[PDB]
């Protein structure tokens, strides 16, 4: 890293000094708790029929969708102290953070 | 290809189809799904971890970009004015556009066949997603290059590089500011605030300030907040006809209708005077992502809540209790506990019919169903974590607004006088805005205000 600045990089490298590709771009996340996977290191729970998330069935994620997200749109209630901008700057500010890239 | 089949192959993990599914008849269906990369690729020794694409900083990356190529293509390169480019077909009432991109597969061209508008070009991938998120990128676009121009106006000597770096510095600020100052008290109500984000000391080289995997997920939260139509409104705040309510299945990627439909002001207007959707423990999901989520550019319609749970499972992200655990926070174990938590033991049966046990309640479903702290729009679980993280942005960044030598004395009071309403006044025919909070203010003609009454941004501390 260069001993003075004045700007930001654009991809965040050198921002800590220390350790520079903190905050940088294409790097893996930090884990704030090891990862529980079926296999222990990359198969994730609902991948193996059968087997079991700590001895109960993986619930289907559609099915805990339908379950419990569902509701009628009729019913939907208004923040009567919050704007629509304030969920526009939500997924703006969401996306000045993180994209988790997939292959294409 | 995981968005045309339903094998469960590398690099596939569909969602499986329950019995009796309200839209999907056949259980030999799916809904796609694709892996998120590893970081490192067939490894038989490293526990499975995600990438993140961008700059973890709140350093307005979704503008500028996180990768050198794309910074430079998203610049002006035809003269030293430091401007960003800006679309060369359109123009919104002679104001700027985002520039096209160029997509081998352009699903904005797959939302409105005959129109012909492609996606947009900006910092970051998904600034096309929805018109509401591509009038937020606008407006930024916007703000940068009327930086540029005051700047070269007040130091005349100051080549492109330098005007570009200074107007993006500013627009830095800008968003930690409104982000900090507005945002994020009401995310998470006076007492989390407190917590989490005490007032901010000075920079803290040993704060580490990379995301956390698990936030990619609890800060989805915000798709509790989504409303299910794009309002869009006139120079008197009454709807716009003849669309004034367009379902959201008939907006994602739907970048014609900037380029079309009156551009950036009637969406603006939109979002300030209409209220967010509230989050309750029988209302937590619209479906317009529930079921109709990206309806014309998939073979079917997508469930986003349930892809936040599949993707948690994707990244081996830890059940609700241990989240609870993490945090300090009770971990309930029988449905009375979890009655208790949630203060709503009707939601504490079905969290448990569906799962058999709170420990693999997955993060996002555990999150969203916890009662809203005061003032805020997050239970106690989705407060630690999100405000966990702020905190490590805000302490951990080395060019936070606030640190020493970042900016002068005076610049930093300048900077204290911004305000998203101002933006919007600055960079649109929108003469009446909201009052602050933005976020709060919902309602016109109540909680709206004439743009006269706002004071601009002082460049006057930026002369050299
Ligand atoms: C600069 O920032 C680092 C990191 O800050 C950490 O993250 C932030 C986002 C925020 O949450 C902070 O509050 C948080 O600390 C600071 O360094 C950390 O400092 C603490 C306290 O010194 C360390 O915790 C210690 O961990 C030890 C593990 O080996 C443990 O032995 C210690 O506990 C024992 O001792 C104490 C005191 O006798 C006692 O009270 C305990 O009960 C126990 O016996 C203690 O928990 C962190 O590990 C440090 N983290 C890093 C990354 O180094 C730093 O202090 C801060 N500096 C300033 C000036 O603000
Ligand atoms: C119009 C509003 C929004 C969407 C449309 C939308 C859509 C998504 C989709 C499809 C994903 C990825 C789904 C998957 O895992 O496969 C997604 C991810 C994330 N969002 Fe979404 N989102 C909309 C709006 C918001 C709001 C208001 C949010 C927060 C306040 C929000 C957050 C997020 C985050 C953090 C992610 C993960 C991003 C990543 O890739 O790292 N979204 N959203
Ligand atoms: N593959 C997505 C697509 C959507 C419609 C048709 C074809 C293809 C896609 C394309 C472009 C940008 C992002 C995405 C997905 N996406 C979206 S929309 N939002 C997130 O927050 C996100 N995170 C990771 C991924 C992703
Ligand atoms: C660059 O700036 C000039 C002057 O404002 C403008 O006419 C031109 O269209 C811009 N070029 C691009 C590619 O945005
Ligand atoms: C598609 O775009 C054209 C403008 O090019 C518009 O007239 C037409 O109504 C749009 N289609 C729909 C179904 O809205
Ligand atoms: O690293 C995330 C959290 O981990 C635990 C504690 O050490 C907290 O102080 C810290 O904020
Ligand atoms: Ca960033
Ligand atoms: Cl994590
Ligand atoms: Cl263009
Ligand atoms: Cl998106
Ligand atoms: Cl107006």
């Amino acid at each position: 890293c260069p001993e003075q600045d004045k700007y930001r990089t654009i991809t965040g490298m050198c921002n800590n000094r220390r350790s520079p590709t903190l905050g940088a771009s294409n790097r893996a996340f930090v884990r704030w708790l090891p990862a529980e996977y079926e296999d222990g290191f990359s198969l994730p729970y609902g991948w193996t029929p059968g087997v079991k998330r700590n001895g109960f069935p993986v619930a289907l994620a559609r099915a805990v969708s339908n379950e419990i997200v569902r509701f009628p749109t009729d019913q939907l209630t208004p923040d009567q102290e919050r704007s629509l901008m304030f969920m526009q700057w939500g997924q703006l500010l969401d996306h000045d953070l993180d994209f988790t890239p997939e292959p294409a | 290809n995981c968005e045309t089949s339903c094998v469960q192959q590398p690099p596939c993990f569909p969602l499986k189809i329950p019995p009796n599914d309200p839209r999907i008849k056949n259980q030999a269906d799916c809904i796609p799904f694709f892996r998120s990369c590893p970081a490192c690729p067939g490894s038989n020794i490293t526990i499975r971890n995600q990438i993140n694409a961008l700059t973890s900083f709140v350093d307005a990356s979704m503008v500028y970009g996180s990768e050198e190529p794309l910074a430079r293509n998203l610049r002006n390169m035809s003269n030293q004015l430091g401007l960003l480019a800006v679309n060369q077909r359109f123009q919104d009432n002679g104001r700027a556009l985002l520039p096209f991109d160029n997509l081998h597969d352009d699903p904005c061209l797959l939302t409105n066949r005959s129109a012909r508008i492609p996606c947009f070009l900006a910092g970051d991938t998904r600034s096309s997603e929805m018109p509401e998120l591509t009038s937020m990128h606008t407006l930024l676009l916007r703000e940068h290059n009327r930086l540029a121009t005051e700047l070269k106006s007040l130091n005349p000597r100051w080549d492109g590089e330098r005007l570009y770096q200074e107007a993006r510095k500013i627009v830095g600020a800008m968003v930690q500011i409104i982000t900090y100052r507005d945002y994020l008290p009401l995310v998470l109500g006076p007492t989390a605030m407190r917590k989490y984000l005490p007032t901010y000391r000075s920079y803290n080289d040993s704060v580490d300030p990379r995301i956390a995997n698990v936030f990619t997920n609890a800060f989805r939260y915000g798709h509790t907040l989504i409303q299910p139509f794009m309002f869009r409104l006139d120079n008197r705040y009454q709807p716009m006809e003849p669309n004034p309510r367009v379902p959201l299945s008939r907006v994602f990627f739907a970048s014609w209708r900037v380029v079309l439909e009156g551009g950036i002001d009637p969406i603006l207007r939109g979002l300030m005077a209409t209220p967010a959707k509230l989050n309750r423990q029988n209302q937590i999901a619209v479906d317009e992502i529930r079921e109709r989520l990206f309806e014309q550019v998939m073979r079917i319609g997508l469930d986003l809540p349930a892809l936040n749970m599949q993707r948690s499972r994707d990244h081996g992200l830890p059940g609700y209790n241990a989240w609870r655990r993490f945090c300090g926070l009770p971990q309930p174990e029988t449905v009375g506990q979890l009655g208790t938590v949630l203060r709503n033991l009707k939601l504490a049966r079905k969290l448990m019919e569906q799962y058999g046990t709170p420990n693999n309640i997955d993060i996002w479903m555990g999150g969203v169903s916890e009662p809203l702290k005061r003032k805020g729009r997050v239970g106690p679980l989705l407060a630690c974590i999100i405000g966990t993280q702020f905190r490590k942005l805000r302490d951990g960044d080395r060019f936070w607004w606030e640190n020493e030598g970042v900016f002068s004395m005076q610049q930093r009071q300048a900077l204290a006088q911004i305000s998203l309403p101002r933006i919007i006044c600055d960079n649109t025919g929108i003469t009446t805005v909201s009052k602050n909070n933005i976020f709060m203010s919902n309602s016109y003609p109540r909680d709206f205000v004439n743009c006269s009454t706002l004071p601009a941004l002082n460049l006057a501390s930026w002369r050299e």
